[PDB]
C-alpha cells in the first residue's frame, strides 16, 4: 500500500481504492465483486473495466497464490471449501493451472488421490549461492562501477574550464 | 610388548587367554604372575582394567584412522555386547573422545568430518597440496635436467 | 584408475583376494599399517577411497599417459596464459 | 538455555534431534553493514548539500 | 496414439510417467571460474583504463 | 576499522562544509588514504582469479 | 646439513666482468672463478670472489688446468685485507655440466672444505634464476650403483646486503619497487602463467624425448615419485570446494560493498566542487 510517502494527495486518490485493494489479499468472490461495481463510480469510469475485469478471476489465482505461501496438501472440505471451491476436479484442476505458471515449486503426486506438493522456497543460502549472486556481483559492480564513471567524468566537466 | 607396541590390528584375546595362562603356569620364567593374582581382587581389577586398557588403546589407534571401522559393525566383531560399548564411551568421554560424531539414527560413529571451515582447513589442504606439488615438481625437475648432461 | 571416480568398493578388493567381507577391514587396517598407502574412507555403507601410493616399477600406459595428460596440462596453461593474456596485455600491460 | 544463549543447540518434538553448530565470523557483516549506515548520512548530507546549492 | 508418437515417451503399467524432471548435474565450477577471471580481467579494465 | 573511523570523522564534516566553505585548515585528507585501502582490498580481487587459474589447471 | 644458501650480485657482476675480460679470443668456455663465502652459518652467504686462468682441452674433457699458488695468494692477500671471509666453492659460467666437473670440484673438495657448486649462464637469456647451488656430496643409490659424488641442488636467493642495494637501484632507475595495487600485483598475474608455462613446456619436451630415445640411469626411480605427486592432484571435483568458492566470493562480495561505497564517498569533494567553485567565479567573474 501506501506505506513511506505521506502526501494527502496519493491518499485522496486511494480513497476509494482502499476497500478494494484490502479486498485483494482475503480475496472473498461473491462479496467483493459486488464491492467492486458497488461504489465503482471512477475507477470504473476510468475506461473499460480491463484490469479490473482481469482482477475479477485474478481473486482466486493471487488467493491460491496465498495457499501456496500456505501449506502443501489440498483437502477436499477445508482448503476447497475455504476457496469456496467444492469439487475434486476443479480443485487440482486450477491448482495445475497455478502449476503450469512456473511461478511456484509443488509435487504433483496422487497415491491415494490426495495431491502433495513440496512446497520448497528455501532459498539460495547454501543453495549453489556463488552461481547464484554471481550475476549480482556482476551487474552491480557494473551499476557502481558505471557510478565511477559518472564521478569521473563530471568533475571531467568541472576542472574543464580552468 | 609389540603387540602393545603399535598400529595395533584388533586381536583376539582369547589368543591372549592361553599366553597368560602358561603365564601362571610354567615357573621358568615369570613366576609372580600368581602374585599378580596374589589378592583375591586386586589381579581381577588388573585383568578387567587390562582388557580395559588395552581394549580402549585399540580404538585409540583405530581412532587415528579415519577409515570408519562403524562400531556397530566392530561390536559384532569384539563379541562385546553394545551396553559395555556405551561404557566404553563413558571411558571415551572421559578419555576426550569430545572430537566426534554420534548418530540418533544409526549407531555407526564418525571421529572426523568437522565443520570444516575452508577460510581454515580446506585452506590448509589446498596450501600444503598445491604448494608441495610446485616445490616437489620443481627439484627433480632441475635435478633430472641436471642428469641428462652426464648422458652427453 | 588415475580419475574419473578414484572411488571404490571392497567388492573388488575381496574379488580379487577371494577373501569375506568380515576380514577386507582387517586387510585394508594392514594396508594402512604397513604404510605404503595413507587413504582413508569416510564411508558409512562401505567403500574404498585412496590416496598416495608408489608405482615404483614401470607402466608404460602410464608413460603415455603420462605423456597425454601432461600435454594436456601444458596446453591449458598455455591457452588460459595466451587467453588472459592476449586482451590483459593490450588493457594493462 | 538455549533461549538464553549459554550455548549451542536446537531441539526437536518430533524427531527428538539435536543439532549444534556455530558462527565464528561475526565481525564482517557488523563492520560492512555499520559502514553502509554511517555512509548514509554521508550521501543523504551531500544531497542536502547539493539540494541547497541547485534548488 | 497420436502423443506416443508426439511426445515419444514411455507408457507404462496403467501409469503416465514422467522422466527428466530436474535430473540436472551441476556446473564443475571451472568455466565460470574462466568467465569470472575475464569478470576479473574487465575489472581491472574498468577500473583503470583511463587512469 | 580504519574506513569507519574515519567516516566517524567525515561524519561531522558536512556541518563544516555545511556553515564555512571558505579556506581549508585540515591537512588530513582522508580520501587517498581510502583509494589505497580499496588498492589493498582489490587484492582479493586480483587473486580470486588466481585462485580460479589454478582450480581450473 | 645445508638448506640454503645467498648468493650477492657483486659475484655474478664479477661474471660480468668474466665476461668483460675475455679480450675477444674466440675460446668463451665455463671460466671457473673461485667462489668466496661464508660456510660459517647453516646459511651460505656469498660475499664476493675472484677469477682463475683455466683452460680445457678441444677434444678431452679431462684436461683442465687450475693453480694453487694463484689460489693461495690472491685468497692471501684478500685474507690479509678481509678474514671475516674464507674459501668455500667454485663456479663455471657454462651451462652445462661436463663429465671432469667431479675432478675439477675435487681439487677444492680437497685443499678447500666441502666446496659448493654454481650453475650460471653465459647469456642471461633465461627468464629462470640463473644460480643453482648444487652440493657436493657422495649419496647411496638404491640401484646398487657404486657411490659417486653428486650435485643436489640446494635452493638459493639473492640478496644484496646494504650499499649493493643503494648503488645497484642507483644504476638502473628503470625498476619499480614493491609497489602493492594494480600493477606489480597484476604483471606478475600476466607473465605468471607463461613463466610456468616455460618452465614445464622447456622441461617436458626434451624430457619426453629421453622418455623414447634416453637409457643410460637418468634418475628412473624419481620418475615413480614425479609422475606419483603428479597424479596426486586427479582434476578435484571441487564439490567440498564449493562452499570455499562461496567464502572467497563472499569476501568479494565484502570488496564489492567496500569499492562501491568507498568510491561513492571519494564522488562527494568532486560533486560539490564541480557545481560551486564553477558557478561562483562565474558569477563572479562579471
Amino acid at each position: 500500500d501506501r506505506l513511506q510517502f505521506r502526501q494527502p494527495s496519493l491518499k485522496r486518490s486511494l480513497m476509494p481504492y482502499f476497500l478494494l485493494t484490502q479486498a485483494v489479499r482475503t480475496g472473498n468472490l461473491a462479496k467483493f465483486n459486488q464491492v467492486l461495481d458497488q461504489f465503482g463510480e471512477k475507477f470504473q469510469a476510468d475506461g473499460t473495466y480491463t484490469l479490473i475485469i482481469r482482477l475479477r478471476h485474478n481473486v482466486i489465482k493471487t488467493g491460491v497464490r496465498m495457499i501456496s505461501l500456505s501449506y502443501s496438501r489440498i483437502s477436499l472440505a477445508d482448503i476447497a471449501q475455504k476457496l469456496q471451491l467444492d469439487s475434486p476436479e476443479d480443485a487440482e484442476f486450477i491448482v495445475a493451472k497455478a502449476i503450469r505458471d512456473g511461478v511456484i515449486e509443488a509435487s504433483i503426486n496422487h497415491e491415494k488421490g490426495y495431491v502433495q506438493s513440496k512446497e520448497m522456497i528455501d532459498i539460495y543460502s547454501t543453495r549453489e549461492p556463488q552461481l547464484a549472486f554471481h550475476q549480482r556481483i556482476s551487474f552491480c559492480l557494473d551499476i557502481h562501477n558505471m557510478s565511477v564513471k559518472a564521478m569521473r567524468f563530471p568533475p571531467k566537466s568541472y576542472n574543464k574550464d580552468l | 610388548l609389540l603387540k602393545l607396541f603399535t598400529t595395533m590390528e584388533l586381536m583376539r584375546w582369547s589368543t591372549l587367554v592361553e599366553d597368560y595362562g602358561m603365564e601362571l603356569r610354567k615357573g621358568s620364567l615369570e613366576s609372580p604372575a600368581t602374585d599378580v593374582f596374589g589378592s583375591t581382587e586386586e589381579g581381577e581389577k588388573r585383568w578387567k582394567d587390562l582388557k580395559n586398557r588395552v581394549v580402549e588403546h585399540n580404538i585409540r589407534i583405530m581412532a587415528k584412522y579415519y577409515t570408519r571401522i562403524t562400531m556397530k559393525r566392530m561390536a559384532q566383531l569384539l563379541d562385546l555386547s553394545v551396553d559395555e560399548s556405551e561404557a566404553f564411551l563413558s571411558n571415551l568421554v572421559v578419555n576426550k573422545t569430545i572430537f566426534a560424531k554420534v548418530d540418533r539414527l544409526a549407531g555407526i560413529i564418525n571421529f572426523q568430518r568437522p565443520k570444516d571451515p575452508n577460510n581454515l582447513l580446506n585452506d590448509w589442504s589446498q596450501k600444503l597440496n598445491s604448494l608441495m606439488s610446485l616445490v616437489n615438481k620443481t627439484t627433480h625437475l632441475i635435478a633430472k635436467e641436471e642428469m641428462i648432461h652426464n648422458l652427453q | 584408475r588415475p580419475a574419473n571416480h578414484r572411488q571404490l568398493t571392497f567388492e573388488e578388493i575381496a574379488k580379487s583376494a577371494k577373501i569375506t567381507v568380515n576380514e577386507v577391514e582387517l586387510l585394508v587396517m594392514k594396508a594402512l599399517s604397513v604404510g605404503l598407502v595413507k587413504g582413508s574412507i569416510d564411508e558409512v555403507d562401505k567403500r574404498v577411497h585412496m590416496t598416495w601410493v608408489q608405482p615404483r616399477v614401470l607402466d608404460l600406459q602410464q608413460i603415455k599417459g603420462m605423456k597425454d595428460r601432461l600435454e594436456f596440462w601444458c596446453t591449458d596453461v598455455k591457452s588460459m596464459e595466451m587467453l588472459v593474456e592476449h586482451q590483459a596485455h593490450d588493457i594493462l600491460t | 538455555m538455549i533461549l538464553d544463549k549459554k550455548f549451542h543447540g536446537i531441539l526437536d518434538q518430533g524427531e527428538g534431534v539435536l543439532i549444534i553448530f556455530d558462527e565464528p565470523p561475526v565481525d564482517k557483516t557488523y563492520e560492512a553493514a555499520l559502514e553502509t549506515i554511517q555512509n548514509m548520512s554521508k550521501v543523504v548530507d551531500s544531497l542536502y548539500n547539493k539540494a541547497k546549492k541547485l534548488t | 496414439t497420436d502423443y506416443a508418437k508426439k511426445r515419444g515417451w514411455v507408457l507404462g503399467p496403467n501409469n503416465y510417467y514422467s522422466f527428466a524432471s530436474q535430473q540436472q548435474k551441476p556446473e564443475d565450477t571451472t568455466i565460470p571460474s574462466t568467465e569470472l577471471a575475464k569478470q576479473v580481467i574487465e575489472y581491472a579494465r574498468q577500473l583503470e583504463m583511463i587512469v | 576499522n580504519y574506513n569507519k573511523a574515519v567516516e566517524e570523522e567525515d561524519k561531522m564534516t558536512p556541518e563544516q562544509l555545511a556553515i564555512k566553505n571558505v579556506g581549508k585548515q585540515d591537512p588530513k585528507r582522508h580520501l587517498e588514504e581510502h583509494v589505497d585501502v580499496l588498492m589493498t582490498s582489490n587484492i582479493v580481487q586480483c587473486l580470486a582469479a588466481m585462485l580460479d587459474t589454478v582450480v581450473f589447471k | 646439513a645445508v638448506q640454503k644458501v645467498v648468493v650477492h650480485p657483486l659475484v655474478l657482476l664479477s661474471v660480468v666482468d668474466h665476461f668483460n675480460r675475455i679480450g675477444k679470443v674466440g675460446n668463451q668456455k665455463r671460466v671457473v672463478g673461485v667462489l668466496l663465502g661464508s660456510w660459517q652459518k647453516k646459511v651460505l652467504d656469498v660475499s664476493n670472489s675472484f677469477a682463475v686462468p683455466f683452460d680445457e682441452d678441444d677434444k678431452d674433457d679431462s684436461v683442465w688446468f687450475l693453480d694453487h699458488d694463484y689460489l693461495e695468494n690472491m685468497y692471501g692477500m684478500f685474507k690479509k685485507v678481509n678474514a671475516r671471509e674464507r674459501i668455500v666453492g667454485w663456479y663455471h659460467t657454462g651451462p652445462k655440466l661436463h663429465k671432469n666437473d667431479i675432478a675439477i670440484n675435487e681439487l677444492m673438495k680437497r685443499y678447500c672444505p666441502n666446496s659448493v657448486l654454481v650453475i650460471i649462464d653465459v647469456k642471461p637469456k633465461d627468464l629462470g634464476l640463473p644460480t643453482e647451488a648444487y652440493i657436493s656430496v657422495e649419496e647411496v643409490h638404491d640401484d646398487g650403483t657404486p657411490t659417486s659424488k653428486t650435485f643436489e641442488h640446494v635452493t638459493s636467493e639473492i640478496g644484496a646486503e646494504e650499499a649493493e642495494e643503494v648503488g645497484v637501484e642507483h644504476l638502473l632507475r628503470d625498476i619499480k619497487d614493491t609497489t602493492v595495487g594494480t600493477l606489480s600485483q597484476r604483471i606478475t598475474n600476466q607473465v605468471h602463467g607463461l613463466k610456468g608455462l616455460n618452465s614445464k613446456l622447456l622441461d617436458i619436451r626434451s624430457y619426453l624425448e629421453k622418455v623414447a630415445t634416453g637409457k643410460l640411469p637418468i634418475n628412473h626411480q624419481i620418475i615413480y615419485q614425479l609422475q606419483d605427486v603428479f597424479n596426486l592432484l586427479p582434476d578435484v571435483s571441487l564439490q567440498e570446494f564449493v562452499k570455499a568458492f562461496y567464502l572467497k566470493t563472499n569476501d568479494q562480495m565484502v570488496v564489492v560493498y567496500l569499492a562501491s561505497l568507498i568510491r561513492s564517498v571519494v564522488a562527494l569533494h568532486n560533486l560539490i566542487n564541480n557545481k560551486i567553485a564553477n558557478r561562483d567565479a562565474e558569477k563572479k567573474e562579471g
